[PDB]
């Protein structure tokens, strides 16, 4: 097994770490690379397929 | 093959106007009920259009 790295996006990073979700507690969160803190909630909002 | 053709004929093409057209997404975030601006790559208001 060989690995190449060059100036490309490099779209395969294989392993990462999973974590069930709470809910209604100030909590650190990181959804696909966003950082923040908070309480989150269930939301009503409708967003759009993109 | 690529079979060559040299009697192409050059006919004048139209000229027309892109009224209201030529706006999209620039992003993917949700508003609601908001005035946003925004500095982009966009078709002007009543162009010129072939
Ligand atoms: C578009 O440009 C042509 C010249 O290239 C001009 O004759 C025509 O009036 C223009 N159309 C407009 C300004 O709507």
């Amino acid at each position: 097994l060989s690995f190449e790295l060059l100036h490309a996006p490099a779209t395969v990073c294989g392993p990462k770490k999973s974590t069930n979700l709470v809910k209604n507690k100030c909590v650190n969160f990181n959804f696909n690379g966003l950082k923040g803190t908070g309480v989150l909630t269930e939301s009503n909002k409708k967003f759009l397929p993109f | 093959q690529c079979v060559n053709l040299t009697t192409r004929t050059q006919l004048p093409p139209a000229y027309t106007n892109s009224f209201t057209r030529g706006v999209y997404y620039p992003d993917k975030v949700f508003r609601s009920s908001v005035l946003h601006s925004t500095q982009d790559l966009f078709l002007p208001f009543f162009s010129n259009v072939t």
